[PDB]
């Protein structure tokens, strides 16, 4: 149940930076310009150069665990 | 045989030479060495700057090199002359 | 005693001179008490000539004005050794030739006071010359080498303080007012 | 004892493929042999050291037949700068037709192109002719005939020396100052006086000649007089054509300081006025010590008065003199060790102090050089501190070294183990840490957030000896010092304009990328000395193993028992020490290689940006200079860097079959062959064989061996391609 | 230059050092 | 200007790696308008790469051809703020961590159970004896005149020879 | 080549005839039960 | 065969003994300790050099040692 809860932050987790940290919206219009990012780097020591210009108006880390396709099959 | 103990080694580790000579024989033999030497480097300083002395290595005189080698010379009659002194010579 | 401005009894608040049998770690790495007393007296002798000097060839004012005729002619005191060695090397030499043979003669008849072996007291030079440990009473040169001493402290401060003024020029306030 | 190996009884009567591996890997451990005496010892090390005498000049034999026969020398001294200097020919028949003409290039049949340097070696030494060079593979073919019949005679019994004249330390330090030093380098400056220097002024002086054709036209009688300027009055000009007449001076003795113009290599009257110092030095030093003729020190004499009488040194070198003469591993660690630093120092001074005519313009010749030597430097140095570790256990005696220098080490071991210990944890915390802080802040877009120290003390250096970039002002880079102004009457005009010659090696500009390399290369000189210092005063016993001598040098550990003791023996610190070496070699030789080939592809600025960062070293060192390389073959045919590909992964899996005997243990293969023995006494047609040695897994030390001997030389053949196949693909 | 007769002096002298070399082998060998 | 090298404020390779890393954030920015949070964030990086090559400009530091700026660590004071007085600060505060962690262990080193006080860490001990790491040079002086802190050769355990 | 003939005779002969010799001897030196 | 040998200090806990997988271990009388026994090896030739013994021995720094030598066919632990 311990690792029930793990996975279940985790999934909890994936959705979370999806709804608030991703171009999901932007990407849904456009699935083949417009690249999948769900991951936002915070501006320290120079690492904003890591949020890629992914496109939709957005800036992240390209993510490929392939969430915008699920959530997609899903409607 | 030639393990010593204390302050300072006894006389027969300067040879069968200096071991029986006076302190003050070798003291004034390490300055004759000594301003010997310093003769020579200052006097082969001298040889090279001159401009019609020192082409091809004619600064270069045995016996200011035979000279300059006093300098090894006045450290270890020094040395010998500090030893024969604590010895009582 | 020698310890009436610092109370009545030993000064040392680094503790300096208990390094060297403090702890074991660093055996005779660390001078013992016949090397300090005979550094603190040499330093204490030549920092006595050494602000005299100073003192004798200083051209303004409050400082007397001596000079030798013949000596090289540069009244700053941290060029007039490189003026003196350059111009007369014969008499720069003999001095220091002098220096040396005092100062290796100074330990060369004694012994290790750097791990108190030595058999002389130190400070003695062999350098009476004129009286006096004859002539004076046994507390009277024992006054004297209390004189000597603080008179040696007092002139280490003052050359300290004239390598002050040249590196931080704002190092000692009082030496402003004899101008 | 019967039944091989016939030196150690205990091996012979083993019943396992054990006795054949270990009578291998034993048979030159001649103190450890049963029935060995000491005067026994000491003959069969004489006689050995005969052959091994017989097989350098056998080896350098064949390089002089084989270049001789098969190589290209006199076309390579027409024309030194277009020639490719031919090592041997090749017969292979697995070559197909497109690898014949691959290797064929230039010539008629296949060849190896040398980078040995012995092409530019043997023109600056005189050779000219391929004659020439087969008469002296001939008399090296008969001295190394006449040494494997001194090692044959030196065993007959009446030949045999006593063994007091083995330790007779005196006269044999009085003789190899004299002769083997100084007699042999008065020798080499007769050779190059009346041979090398004719020869590179367009005179031939052979054996035909040389008793009627003296070397100077003076003619002897100037150094008998001591008018020794007369040897020194024309040198060679600066339009001197090498090789030839034109422009060439007379004198045989100079100090002119610098390279030839032409060659860009020493002067060769300057290497005879060196040798000849180099003789008259080592002639007079092989007149200290005492022989039968009264005068002379004795050496046992001068360690036992060596004692500081401040007693910091505690009984001072009492001890020392029986402690040496009855170790022959104290005596070979000593020899080591200088022979280690003689080789580091030998490829120091060949890539900067260009000797040879013309070495300096072959760039893979140049790069193979200080490779080799570099790597046997590390070897050297290992095997010292191997050897003085077995002095430590097998010779050390505690009571003859009471309170001298040498116990004294062991009597503070821990304090220089954990002081090694930090030197080699700050260099690498430091090293690593502003290595990574480069990497970060340039991957991130902003290198100009580098920690970049400039190395303003070798620096200092360089500008002491007249570097004038670097604007330091200071003693030969200042007209107004004394020592410029001493100086400036012999060698400095020569040596101040090959040192801001910015196109040779001489003092190499340096900046920020070369500090932190330098202490990278102190990391790993730091903890290869830990490891080799721990290895040696840790040999006899720890807390751990109290009693470690009474196991010897050599064993696998002390059982699961206490913690566990793998790798504890003084052995297995040599094991973990080659790995610290290889690294540690391969550091400097990538750093050489790197910073040489970027002044000679004319980028030297991309040396100075990258090497700041480890991306730098992966991207535009070893990926860039490995495409020549890998392209040896590929699907559209191959050239001949063909046999460098091959060699390169050829060494990529010797290093990783290594990484089987170094990670999987021996417990698990032996369980595995007892299945393997099973499955043959079980099958029919193959039991009508059997083994005569039962079949076991290899032991514990072994397979620490032999995954070390293949990750050495799966390290070595993989750089040896790369550093060759990138330099030989690009130049 | 090198002739056919100058590589078969050196092969002999060779197989002279290859008995010499035997002969020193086995004597270390006892 | 110590080693051939130049300052920053005048060396042009360094003004023209101020004009090309600023040339590349505004060339990313054009492809976005102007309200944008992208173009907010990418306004932020060209001010900060402003504000870092113009402060490596007016501040001593030394560069190279390549542009970048070269520390100098031989000891003079012209160039104190490089290494030596960042050194100066590594040096009191990694001083102070090691004397409260070395003063923490012999204080629980005389309790009862004193290996269970280094995995649960008295934390109003330890809070306490961290303060007092402030003054280190002084009682790291004290602690060796007074033999405190180097331990006799007979008390130290060492293995055989 | 002067003598181009011969790495076609010592070539077969160091690389297959004197192994296959020597590692034959070596073979049969090591099972012997004397010396 | 390996080399098994006895030092006096041993208590004759006969930990070693119970240790020893190939019977090289027993304990005869002794008087040196309290317990009265110490530890002996009459059979090394059995000994497989597991070392499991010097791993019991409780006395610091073992009064048990095996000293690895000879290799037999008893002493590498081979069924065939
Ligand atoms: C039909 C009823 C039913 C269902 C749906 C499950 C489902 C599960 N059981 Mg099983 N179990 C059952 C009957 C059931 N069991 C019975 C009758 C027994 C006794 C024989 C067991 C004894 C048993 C053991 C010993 C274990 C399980 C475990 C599991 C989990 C497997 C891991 C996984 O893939 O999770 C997929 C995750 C989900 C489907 C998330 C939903 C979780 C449940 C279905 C809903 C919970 C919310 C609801 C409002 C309450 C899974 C949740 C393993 C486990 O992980 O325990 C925690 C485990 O170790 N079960
Ligand atoms: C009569 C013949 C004769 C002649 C021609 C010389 C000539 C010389 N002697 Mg000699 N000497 C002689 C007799 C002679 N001597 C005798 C009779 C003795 C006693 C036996 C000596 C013993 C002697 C000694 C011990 C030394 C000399 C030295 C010298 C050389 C001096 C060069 C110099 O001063 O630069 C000095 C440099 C300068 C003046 C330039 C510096 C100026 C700057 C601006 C100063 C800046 C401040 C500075 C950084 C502070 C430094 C302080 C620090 C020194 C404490 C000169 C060649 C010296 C020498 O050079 O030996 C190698 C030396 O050390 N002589
Ligand atoms: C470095 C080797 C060395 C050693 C082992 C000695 C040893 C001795 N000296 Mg000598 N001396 C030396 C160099 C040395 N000296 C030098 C360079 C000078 C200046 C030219 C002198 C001038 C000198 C005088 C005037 C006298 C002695 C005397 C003595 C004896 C008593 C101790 C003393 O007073 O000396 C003190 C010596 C010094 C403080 C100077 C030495 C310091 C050196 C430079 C330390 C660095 C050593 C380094 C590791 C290697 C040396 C490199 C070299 C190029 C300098 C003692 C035998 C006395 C004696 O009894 O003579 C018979 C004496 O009266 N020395
Ligand atoms: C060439 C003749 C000569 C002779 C025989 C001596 C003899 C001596 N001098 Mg030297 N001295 C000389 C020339 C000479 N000096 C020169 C040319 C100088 C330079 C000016 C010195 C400067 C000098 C100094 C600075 C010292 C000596 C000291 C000594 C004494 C060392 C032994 C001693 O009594 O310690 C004392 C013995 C016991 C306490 C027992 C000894 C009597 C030392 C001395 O007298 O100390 C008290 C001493 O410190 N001399
Ligand atoms: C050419 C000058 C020369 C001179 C003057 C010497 C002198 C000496 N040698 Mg040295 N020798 C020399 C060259 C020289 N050697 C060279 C170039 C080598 C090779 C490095 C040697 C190798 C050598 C060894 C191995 C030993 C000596 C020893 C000696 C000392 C013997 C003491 C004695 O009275 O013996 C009695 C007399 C004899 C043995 C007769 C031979 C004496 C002559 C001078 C030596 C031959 C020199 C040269 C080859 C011949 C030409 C010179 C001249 C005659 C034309 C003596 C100082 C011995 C010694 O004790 O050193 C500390 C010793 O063991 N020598
Ligand atoms: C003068 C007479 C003489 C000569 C020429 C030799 C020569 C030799 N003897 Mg010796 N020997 C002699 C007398 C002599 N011996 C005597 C009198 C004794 C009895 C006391 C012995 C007892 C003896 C023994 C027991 C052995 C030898 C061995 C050897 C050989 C040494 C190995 C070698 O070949 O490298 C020669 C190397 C060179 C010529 C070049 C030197 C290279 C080094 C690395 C140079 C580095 C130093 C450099 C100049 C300065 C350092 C650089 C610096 C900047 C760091 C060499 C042939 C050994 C041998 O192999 O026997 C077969 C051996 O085991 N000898
Ligand atoms: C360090 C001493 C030394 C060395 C290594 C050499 C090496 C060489 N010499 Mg030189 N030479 C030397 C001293 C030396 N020489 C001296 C002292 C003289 C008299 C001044 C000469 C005069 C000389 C002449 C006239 C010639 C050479 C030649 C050669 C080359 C081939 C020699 C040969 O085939 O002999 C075979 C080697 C041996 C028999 C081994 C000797 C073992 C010793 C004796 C032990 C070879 C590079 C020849 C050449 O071709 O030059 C390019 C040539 O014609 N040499
Ligand atoms: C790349 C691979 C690698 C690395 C990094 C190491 C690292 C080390 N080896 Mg090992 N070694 C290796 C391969 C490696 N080895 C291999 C293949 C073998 C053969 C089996 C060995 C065999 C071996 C032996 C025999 C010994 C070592 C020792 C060491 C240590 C040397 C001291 C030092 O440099 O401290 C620096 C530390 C590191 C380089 C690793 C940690 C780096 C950290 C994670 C990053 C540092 C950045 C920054 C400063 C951290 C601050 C951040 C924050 C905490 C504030 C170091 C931990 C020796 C030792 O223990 O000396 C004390 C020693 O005796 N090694
Ligand atoms: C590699 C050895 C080395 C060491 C240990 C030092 C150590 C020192 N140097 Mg440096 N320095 C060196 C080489 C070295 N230097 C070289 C080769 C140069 C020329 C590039 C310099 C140029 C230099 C200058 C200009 C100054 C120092 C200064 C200093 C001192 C720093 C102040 C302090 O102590 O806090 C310190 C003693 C400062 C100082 O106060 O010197 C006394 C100082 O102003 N150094
Ligand atoms: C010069 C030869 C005589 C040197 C000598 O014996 O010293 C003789 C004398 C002193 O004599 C000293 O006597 C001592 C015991 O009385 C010791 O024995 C010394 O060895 C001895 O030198 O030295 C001189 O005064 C010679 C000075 C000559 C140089 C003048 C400058």
């Amino acid at each position: 149940f311990g690792q029930l809860a793990a996975i279940f932050l985790w999934i909890s987790g994936m959705h979370f930076h999806g709804a608030y940290f991703s171009n999901y919206s932007a990407w849904l219009s456009d699935p083949i310009g417009i690249k999948q990012s769900s991951q936002v780097v915070w501006p320290i020591v120079g690492q904003e150069i890591l949020n890629a210009d992914v496109g939709g108006n957005f800036q992240g880390v390209q993510t490929t665990s392939g969430w915008f396709q699920m959530w997609r099959a899903e409607g | 045989d030639m393990t010593w103990e204390g302050e300072y080694p006894p006389s027969k580790v300067l040879g069968p030479i200096m071991s029986k000579m006076p302190s003050g024989l070798l003291g004034l033999i390490s300055i004759a060495c000594a301003a010997v030497c310093a003769y020579s480097i200052a006097q082969s300083g001298v040889l090279q700057q001159q401009p019609g002395a020192y082409e091809n290595g004619s600064w270069v005189k045995w016996y200011y090199v035979l000279g300059s080698f006093g300098g090894p010379l006045a450290w270890g009659t020094h040395v010998a002359s500090w030893i024969q002194r604590k010895n009582g010579m | 005693t020698g310890f009436e401005e610092v109370g009545g009894k030993p000064w040392d608040p680094l503790s300096l001179g208990k390094l060297e049998d403090a702890n074991d770690t660093f055996p005779n790495m660390f001078p013992k008490s016949q090397y300090l007393q005979e550094s603190e007296i040499k330093h204490g002798r030549m920092c006595m000539l050494a602000w005299t000097g100073v003192w004798a060839t200083h051209v303004g004012g409050m400082g007397l004005g001596m000079h030798i005729p013949g000596m090289p002619v540069e009244s700053d005191w941290t060029k007039a050794l490189g003026v003196f060695a350059a111009e007369q090397p014969a008499l720069f030499g003999a001095i220091l030739l002098f220096i040396s043979i005092a100062e290796g003669e100074s330990v060369g008849h004694s012994g290790d006071n750097w791990r108190n072996m030595s058999t002389k007291e130190p400070g003695n030079l062999g350098f009476d010359w004129m009286g006096l440990t004859k002539k004076l009473s046994e507390e009277k040169v024992a006054r004297y080498k209390i004189v000597e001493l603080k008179n040696g402290r007092a002139a280490m401060i003052a050359m300290a303080s004239l390598f002050a003024m040249e590196a931080i020029p704002g190092s000692v306030p009082i030496m402003n007012v004899f101008n | 004892a019967t039944k091989f190996p016939k030196f150690s009884q205990a091996l012979a009567q083993d019943p396992a493929t054990r006795r054949i591996w270990y009578g291998i890997a034993t048979a030159h451990d001649l103190e450890a042999h049963d029935g060995m005496t000491e005067e026994n010892l000491y003959q069969k090390i004489f006689a050995s050291h005969f052959g091994h005498l017989a097989i350098i000049f056998l080896w350098t034999a064949g390089n002089l037949f084989h270049v001789a026969w098969q190589g290209n020398f006199e076309q390579w001294v027409a024309k030194p700068l277009k020639t490719k200097p031919i090592a041997h020919s090749i017969w292979d028949p697995h070559f197909g037709e497109s690898a014949l003409k691959a290797f064929s290039k230039g010539n008629t049949y296949p060849v190896n192109i040398a980078f040995s340097g012995v092409y530019q070696w043997w023109y600056t030494i005189g050779f000219r002719t391929n004659q020439e060079l087969y008469a002296g593979s001939i008399g090296l073919l008969a001295l190394s005939c006449v040494l494997l019949f001194a090692g044959w005679l030196h065993l007959q019994p009446k030949f045999r020396p006593s063994l007091s004249w083995f330790k007779n330390n005196e006269s044999r330090l009085n003789h190899h100052l004299s002769g083997l030093l100084g007699v042999s380098s008065l020798a080499w400056t007769g050779h190059i006086v009346h041979v090398a220097i004719p020869a590179s002024r367009g005179v031939h002086v052979g054996w035909d000649n040389f008793l009627t054709t003296p070397p100077h036209p003076a003619g002897l009688t100037p150094f008998f007089t001591g008018n020794w300027t007369v040897y020194a009055e024309n040198p060679d000009s600066a339009s001197h054509v090498y090789g030839t007449s034109e422009g060439a001076g007379t004198a045989i003795l100079t100090f002119l300081g610098g390279f030839h113009p032409q060659t860009q290599s020493l002067w060769l009257s300057d290497i005879a006025h060196h040798q000849l110092a180099i003789a008259v030095v080592f002639i007079i030093a092989g007149h200290m010590y005492r022989t039968n003729f009264g005068i002379g020190h004795n050496m046992k004499e001068i360690l036992d008065a060596h004692r500081p009488p401040g007693g910091r040194l505690g009984a001072g070198h009492v001890g020392l003199f029986e402690t040496i003469t009855n170790s022959l591993h104290m005596q070979l660690g000593l020899a080591l060790a200088s022979l280690g630093v003689a080789t580091s120092l030998t490829a120091q001074h060949m890539y900067a102090l260009t000797p040879y005519a013309y070495l300096s313009k072959d760039f893979t010749t140049e790069a193979a050089l200080y490779t080799h030597h570099q790597y046997i430097a590390g070897f050297l140095m290992v095997g010292a501190f191997a050897h003085g570790a077995i002095f430590f256990v097998r010779d050390y005696d505690p009571e003859l070294n009471k309170n001298n220098v040498l116990a004294r080490m062991l009597e503070h071991k821990e304090a220089i183990i954990s002081h090694l210990s930090w030197a080699s944890l700050f260099l690498g915390f430091h090293t690593l840490g502003l290595y990574i802080h480069n990497d970060t802040v340039v991957a991130f877009g902003q290198p100009e957030k580098q920690i970049l120290f400039e190395p303003v003390f070798a620096e200092y250096i360089q500008a002491a000896s007249g570097k004038a970039v670097y604007q330091f002002n200071v003693l030969l880079s200042s007209p107004t010092s004394p020592a410029t102004v001493a100086g400036n009457q012999v060698w400095l005009p020569g040596w101040l304009d090959a040192i801001n010659n910015p196109k040779n090696d001489l003092f190499l500009k340096i900046g920020p990328g070369d500090f932190l390399v330098h202490h990278a290369i102190a990391l790993g000189l730091h903890v290869t000395a830990l490891i080799l210092v721990k290895g040696a005063l840790d040999a006899r016993g720890s807390k751990l193993m109290p009693d470690k001598k009474d196991f010897g040098y050599s064993f696998p550990c002390d059982g699961p028992g206490r913690g566990g003791t793998c790798d504890i023996s003084a052995w297995d610190a040599f094991y973990l020490a080659m790995f610290w070496m290889l690294n540690t070699i391969g550091w400097v030789t990538f750093y050489w290689h790197w910073k040489h080939m970027t002044i000679w592809g004319g980028n030297p600025g991309q040396f100075d940006e990258s090497s700041n960062y480890i991306m730098g070293w992966l991207r535009d060192y070893l990926w860039l200079n490995s495409s020549p390389l890998i392209n040896g073959y590929n699907p559209f045919g191959m050239n001949n860097l063909s046999v460098w590909s091959w060699m390169f992964l050829f060494g990529h899996l010797i290093w990783a079959t290594g990484f089987m005997f170094l990670i999987s243990w021996r417990g698990y293969w032996q369980e595995l062959i007892e299945t393997l023995v099973w499955a043959h006494e079980r099958t029919p047609l193959a039991n009508l064989i059997r083994w005569r040695d039962k079949p076991v897994a290899l032991s514990i030390v072994q397979a620490r061996l032999v995954g070390l001997a293949h990750f050495s030389v799966g390290y070595i053949l993989t750089y040896a391609a790369f550093v060759i196949a990138s330099t030989s693909g690009k130049f | 230059m090198i002739y056919d007769s100058q590589v078969y002096i050196a092969l002999v002298i060779a197989v002279v050092a290859s008995v010499l070399a035997i002969r020193l082998g086995a004597t270390l060998y006892n | 200007e110590i080693g051939g090298l130049t300052k920053c404020s005048d060396s042009p390779a360094f003004a023209k790696r101020e004009k090309a890393s600023i040339k590349k954030l505004e060339q990313r920015k054009s492809t976005y308008e102007a309200g944008t949070p992208p173009a907010l964030a990418l306004q932020q990086q060209i001010e900060r790469t402003e504000a870092r090559f113009d402060k490596y400009s007016r501040s001593e530091l030394l560069c190279g051809a390549d542009g970048l700026p070269h520390l100098i660590a031989d000891g003079r004071w012209s160039h104190a703020a490089e290494f030596m007085l960042p050194g100066f600060g590594f040096i009191y505060i990694s001083g102070w961590i090691g004397w409260v962690g070395r003063k923490y262990l012999r204080a629980v080193s005389t309790t009862k159970n004193p290996a269970e006080s280094e995995i649960i860490i008295n934390v109003p001990l330890a809070l306490k004896i961290m303060t007092t790491g402030y003054i280190w040079p002084i009682s790291a002086w004290e602690e060796l005149v007074s033999g405190d802190l180097v331990a006799l050769d007979e008390e130290v355990t060492v293995s055989p020879r | 080549m002067a003598a181009a003939f011969l790495p076609s005779i010592l070539v077969p002969i160091v690389g297959l005839i004197f192994p296959a010799f020597s590692m034959a001897l070596f073979f049969l030196y090591i099972q012997q039960d004397d010396i | 065969s390996h080399t098994v040998k006895i030092y006096d200090t041993c208590i004759g806990c006969t930990q070693c003994v119970r240790a020893c997988p190939t019977d090289v271990l027993e304990m005869v009388p002794w008087d040196g300790c309290k317990s009265g026994q110490i530890a002996s090896s009459p059979r090394v030739e059995d000994c497989v050099g597991c070392k499991r013994c010097e791993t019991a021995c409780p006395t610091d720094f073992l009064s048990v040692r095996v000293y690895l030598g000879a290799e037999t066919t008893r002493s590498l632990g081979l069924a065939y």
